[PDB]
């Protein structure tokens, strides 16, 4: 019943700070462990940042000393990480987590991790565009759609399906920066019998610019 | 730093099989050795420590050895909840240091893929883009190529391609190949085609459609 979960902003300018903070719950950070900051890099490259230990010792990575500083809070049974003077290198998926204090050294909890991007680049919503087959294009026992999600900054998206059947498979394909800005898919296949009776619609969340739309998708 | 060293970083096998994933330390590590598994989600769970101690929780079907610089997780039986990705951690020194990681792919029987071509929507088109995607579905291997043709002619310039996860569930890959043009371009030529090449078949599987329809 321990837990762990990050947060914190995902887009961050260059030469500013990065803040995130851990929420601690089923446990007191006082009582015992030391509780970390980590994260992981583009080529899965996974690199510890640092803990404070339950009595309030903090510890660095050498590489990351001169600009590192971890707090906590506990009344609010908190720990912060504070990561100065950002660049594009800084961006990866950050981690906070549980460990013995010494002894064996082993993660025992983990956060879900939190993506954190470095860039100038502005915010922007996604357009998105339905997919539906080409009128010529008969079909058979079954049919796929889609939306496209294209031109949005930062990563991530949320797509979600309704339609009337959970015989319904979908597919999220990873986002891809098309020239400054990403795209996304997704796809999702149908009993042809359901559609185009069963009308299907898809709904794309963007957070970092506070969006949604949804797309119904015609024959 | 003691740097930590997975020499294999991809690994397949069958359900049921016993694989092996090793760990190297640049110096005497003296057996904290620490194991931990990464899913495609990135929550990360903690398998073994100390070499060969079993966390709470994690199934005797997991293993690990080891001494001095060179250590080894054995897995057996395996599983189709095993797919992830294998972290080794050495914990006798800071900074703690991790590996490179070993992705593991569960075998599967062969599939062909299920091949679907769309074209610019409305919208999109209005905006003054056109972008015709083209998705191949459940598919393995993973391996595979992907072609497309306007008026017959190859394109690589402005192909975007996105492979997912290999699935949790039935083992397959899926994929998106997107081609973007301006609508000017688009509107210049009748004939689009989206040619998928893969072990399934010897002959492309061609899907395509016409503007002129």
């Amino acid at each position: 019943e321990v837990q762990l979960q990050e947060s914190g902003p995902g887009l961050v300018k260059p030469s500013q700070s990065l803040s995130l903070t851990c929420t601690v719950t089923g446990y007191s950070i006082t009582s015992d462990y030391a509780w970390n900051w980590l994260r992981q890099l583009p080529g899965n490259k996974l690199e510890w940042m640092g803990y404070i230990s339950y009595s309030g010792r903090i510890r660095y990575n050498p590489s990351l000393k001169r600009r590192i500083s971890i707090t906590r809070d506990t009344s609010k049974n908190q720990f912060f990480l504070q990561l100065n003077s950002v660049t594009t290198e800084d961006t990866a998926t950050y981690y906070c987590a549980r460990s013995d204090y010494g002894n064996y050294g082993r993660g025992d909890y983990w956060g879900q991790g939190t993506s954190v991007t470095v860039s100038s680049a502005k915010t922007t919503p996604p357009s998105v565009y339905p997919l539906a087959p080409g009128c010529g294009d008969t079909t058979g026992s079954s049919v796929t759609s889609g939306c496209l999600v294209k031109g949005y900054f930062p990563e991530s998206v949320t797509v979600t399906w309704n339609s009337g059947s959970l015989s319904s498979s979908v597919h999220t394909f990873p986002a891809l920066l098309q020239s400054g800005l990403y795209t996304m898919s997704s796809s999702v296949t149908v009993p042809s019998s359901t559609w185009p009776s069963e009308t299907v619609t898809c709904s794309v969340a963007h957070p970092a610019s506070s969006t949604t739309v949804d797309k119904k998708l015609e024959p | 730093d003691i740097q930590m060293t997975q020499t294999t970083s991809s690994l397949s096998a069958s359900l049921g099989d016993r694989v092996t994933i090793s760990c190297r330390a640049s110096q005497d590590i003296s057996n904290y050795l620490n194991w931990y598994q990464q899913k495609p989600d990135g929550t990360v769970k903690l398998l073994i420590y100390y070499t060969s101690r079993l966390h709470s929780g994690v199934p005797s079907r997991f293993s690990g050895s080891g001494s001095g610089t060179d250590y080894s997780l054995t897995i057996s039986n395996l599983d189709q909840d095993d797919i992830a990705t294998y972290f080794c951690q050495q914990g006798t020194t800071l900074p703690p240091t991790f590996g490179g990681g070993t992705k593991l792919e569960i075998k599967r029987a062969d599939a062909a893929p299920t091949v679907s071509i769309f074209p610019p929507s409305s919208e999109q088109l209005t905006s003054g883009g056109a972008s015709v995607v083209c998705f191949l579905n459940n598919f393995y291997p993973k391996d595979i190529n992907v072609k497309w043709k306007i008026d017959g002619s190859e394109r690589q310039n402005g192909v975007l391609n996105s492979w997912t996860d290999q699935d949790s569930k039935d083992s397959t890959y899926s994929m998106s190949s997107t081609l973007t043009l301006t609508k000017d371009e688009y509107e210049r030529h009748n004939s689009y085609t989206c040619e998928a090449t893969h072990k399934t078949s010897t002959s492309p599987i061609v899907k395509s459609f016409n503007r002129n329809e």
